[PDB]
RNA sequence: CAUCCGGUCGAUCCUGCCGGAGCGCGACGCUCUCCCCAAGGACGAAGCCAUGCAUGCCCGCUCACCCGGGACGCGGCGGACGGCUCAGGACAACGGUUGCACCCCCCGCGGCGGUCCCUGCUAGCCGGACACCGCUGGCAACCCGGCGCCAAGACGUGCGCGCACGGGCGCGCGCCCCGCGGGCGAGCAGCGUGACGCAGCGACGGCCCGCCCGGGCUUCCGGGGCAUCACCCGGUCGGCGCGGUCGCGGCGCGCCGAGGGCCCGACGCCUGGCGGAGAAUCAGGGUUCGACUCCGGAGAGCGGGCCUGCGAGACGGCCCGCAC
RNA sequence: GACCGCAGCAGGACUCCGGGGUCAGCAGCCUCUAGCGCGGGAGCGAACGCGGCUCAGGGAAGUCGGCAAGCCGGCUCCGUAACCUCGGGAAAAGGAGUGGCUCUGACGGCGCCGGGUCAGAACUGGAACGGACGCGGGGAUCCCGACUGUUUACUAGAAAC
């Protein structure tokens, strides 16, 4: 397998040990995978979200980011959440050639529809920045769960400083 | 939180950055877990704006094995220093020793800043990375320059 | 393994084919005869179909058997023709007492 | 005799002085061609060789130094101007190349690598049976 | 278990090495009336293999021109055990010491055994669908051609207690140190809240957690020679994110900052280099060898990749490159 | 533009001043200024010359010999041996880029102004860039002379001087 070995990697002195053996399959790895997410279905319906369960040691089943659009924020401040599908991958942060083919990363900052968050309004002001986002329907968002070892939508909304600090690069940089 | 050099924000993954936002009054604002085997850690390390998830006092890191010693002689490495542990070796056909040296890599955090010549402890921890699997606890700072005298500590 | 190709080409030594609809002039020796089914249907579902008793559902009469007094594989050192019992393919899927 | 059959004359591209590739297994990298089987020369004529034509190379320095310094039979596979084949279809094969066969035709190494023309398959047969592909 | 003696000369007294003398292991040679216990292709051939055998065992589901002896297959489990050889491999393998609150595991074993249902429902039992076979195919073999019925302790649809309950989420202790209990040495687990969501098994209901277990990393102290090898590494070395794995990790992939390690000999080179428990011979002090019992590591002509599985990069698994 | 070569002869004759554009350039290739259309013209596009251009496949096998053609080249950036009079070889050898656009940084003076040089990026061109022009083929040795220099004007430029 593509293996994730020490002795692959030079000793920290420069060495390059010789590996004592072959590869060995509970060292093996992966394909990296490149998620796919829908701006619009439209006149195609070759394309639809579809999510992977993997083979494993022990026999534990993996769920991947094969193809997943949907996704699910719950609001810090409420503690209620909403589920749609999130407009696209916009702040990888590691590459942005990342974001141009919407490969879903770990807590990776997104554009986020407001389909069913647009309820935030009724409550008086709670978040007037989340309030300006959600009635546009373009938020910004963090899916904090892991893709590609859980295949998970759900995520955190962006809320404090640190979206204030993402927010002014996302704003004109 | 408004500076704008870093490519991202580095915040304490245990406490949302959420979970504050106006008023702060009844939450806690610093993620601290206190580290096992009991040694003390200094307000300075308990306040501040220092994340370090290598950190163990505040990050998600915990000591789980024995708690060797060494002195400090590199810390340019990005909150990283390089202690010297010496070893002397009883060699039996010679009754005489070897002053045999080991350098080995933690993770300071700038809660506890180093000077050269301190006696730094090293906890045994979770493998951080290639080379690091240690962290620094207690800092004995030596007036003027301790040189070395092969002391294990 | 090399596999044959699916339209012909020129051989003769290996093919196959079946008849769709053949239509009238079945061959006497050949397509006209008509045979039985020998393993006729063994299970309470095949009772409850091509046995003979479709619209039973889960069968209350529980037990349907076209005797097969067939003897089975290697006799005639023995010489006991008498014993031809009369035999079922077992009968099964019934909720018995047992279930 | 060992290359067996007759062969339609097809359009002859290498002539004496080429260094064509070599397919085999047997490790000889290249061969320089010296002369082809049963030329009768015209006047300043240099002898050619076409797609499946007897040829006797020479192998050089890169290739194994046991075959070196020798003159070995070889039957050309590949050539790269365009023949046309009685079919009237004009093939034309990437690069020229060459498999060693014995008088008798039996190559120096089981394998031939690469594409192998169909007029040497029909002249000299184990090379037919080794090809991966006779195109 | 603390030792000699023949030899430089005309002699002597020496240093110094040559030689015997002791003892083990294998050749070899000369040879055997014994008897008993016994190593056995380790030795620059991990060279090539002709010829046989070396992981097989039970039919739940039998309807087979039988009998109570049941073929066969579908299935069930084992062939990841063993046996063998040390080729490769020099902070590696390896002995002991740590931890895994960075982690998987089949057998067995002790608990749990509520599982909403949107849909279809027969839920006291639903499907259609394959082998065996029956009939007729090829080839030089290998190799397995169609058709026709037909069952499962085979495979699949699905009933059932929204404190449903699959993970994984999103989110919620603290208040300068330390004690409390489900807690530890360590604030770790769990619960609650909110969103998903479809894991159970189930057509003869067994999922789950432990214990063991065998792994998988890992911490220290050890772990060949060569300086007629002195400066070396360039993912190299620290962070910062992320992917990936049972899993931590440069392991990978982005992003940065310039680091690392060295005369206590780094890096390099070589090794007719498997390490240890051990073995040899000796007062002590040593020296020498560790392939063979056992213990761990490797590897099945050679390199790669992959399957099946709970675990193998298996090789009397596969598939390719290269030889033969 | 009339001198001297029998002549109104693609020959030899000394200087003065020397615009723009690409470009390193008083280069090549175009151009303002300034001159000016030469021992004449038309057909016809045979052989054969003379001055170029290209050629499928292979390539020195041609030949006395790669003669001649051809290859290479400008720029930037790595990478640069043996030998050695340690000065060289060395442009050794061997690679990578080069276009047009959209832009961002370094330097003299804000109160407005200097100058285009270099880097660094995107985006795009049938998979093209020194796109014309100017513009090394390279390495292995051996033999003579050390070489910079001079030579038999009208057959020998060397190993000769």
């Amino acid at each position: 397998g593509i293996t994730h070995d020490k002795m692959y990697k030079r000793s920290k002195t420069g060495a390059v040990q010789g590996k004592w053996h072959k590869k060995r399959k509970y060292n093996l790895g992966r394909q990296p995978a490149n998620t796919k997410l829908i701006v619009k279905v439209t006149s195609k319906k070759n394309e639809g979200q579809k999510i992977s369960t993997i083979r494993c040691r022990g026999g534990n089943i993996k769920r991947r980011a094969l193809r997943l659009s949907h996704g699910s924020f719950a609001w810090g401040s409420a503690d209620i959440s909403h589920k749609a599908r999130i407009l696209q991958v916009v702040y990888n942060s590691t590459s942005n050639e990342l974001v141009r083919t919407n490969t879903l990363v770990k807590g990776c900052v997104v554009q986020i529809d407001s389909a069913p968050f647009k309820s935030a309004l009724s409550n008086d002001t709670l978040d007037k920045e989340i309030l300006d986002q959600i009635r546009g329907d373009h938020i910004l968002a963090r899916i904090s769960s892991r893709p590609g070892q859980v295949g998970t939508a759900d995520g955190y909304i962006l809320e404090g400083p640190e979206l204030l600090f993402y927010q002014k690069k996302l704003a004109p940089k | 939180a408004e500076n704008q050099h870093e490519r991202a924000y580095h915040k304490q993954s245990q406490i949302f950055q959420g979970r504050f936002l106006r008023k702060d009054n009844a939450r806690c604002l610093r993620f601290y877990k206190s580290i096992g085997m009991g040694y003390h850690t200094p307000i300075t390390a308990i306040n501040g704006t220092y994340i370090d998830k290598k950190c163990p006092f505040t990050g998600n890191v915990s000591i789980r094995g024995r708690i060797l010693r060494g002195v400090v002689h590199s810390a340019k490495m990005q909150r990283s220093i390089i202690v010297r542990r010496d070893y002397l070796h009883f060699v039996q056909k010679y009754k005489r020793y070897e002053r045999r040296h080991k350098h080995v890599a933690a993770h300071l955090s700038p809660c506890f800043r180093v000077k050269e010549g301190d006696i730094v402890t090293i906890g045994e921890c979770r493998p951080l990375s290639k080379t690091i699997r240690f962290n620094v606890i207690k800092v004995e700072p030596v007036s003027e320059a301790a040189k070395k005298r092969f002391s294990p500590f | 393994k090399s596999i044959r190709g699916c339209i012909v080409g020129p051989d003769l030594h290996a093919l196959s084919v079946v008849l769709v609809d053949a239509g009238d002039k079945t061959l006497p020796g050949l397509t006209d005869v008509v045979v039985p089914k020998r393993l006729v249907p063994k299970r309470a579902s095949k009772i409850r179909r091509l046995f003979g008793l479709p619209t039973t559902k889960v069968d209350p009469k529980d037990q349907m058997l076209v005797c097969e007094l067939i003897k089975e594989l290697g006799h005639e050192v023995t010489l006991k023709n008498g014993e031809k019992k009369l035999k079922y393919p077992k009968v099964q899927r019934v909720v018995t007492d047992e279930k | 005799s060992g290359g067996i059959g007759n062969k339609f004359r097809i359009s002859c591209g290498l002539p004496v002085g080429a260094v064509i590739n070599c397919a085999d297994n047997s490790g000889a990298k290249s061969l320089n061609m010296i002369a082809v089987k049963n030329w009768k020369g015209h006047l300043n004529r240099f002898p050619k060789a076409s797609v499946g034509d007897m040829v006797l190379i020479t192998v050089g320095r890169d290739g194994k130094p046991e075959l070196r310094r020798k003159v070995t039979p070889a039957v050309v596979v590949r050539q790269r101007k365009v023949w046309r084949r009685k079919d009237g279809v004009w093939i034309y094969f990437q690069d020229n190349a060459g498999v060693i066969i014995n008088p008798k035709g039996e190559l120096k190494g089981s394998s031939i690598t690469g594409p192998v023309a169909k007029e040497a398959a029909d002249r000299w047969p184990k090379i037919s049976t080794t090809a991966e592909c006779v195109h």
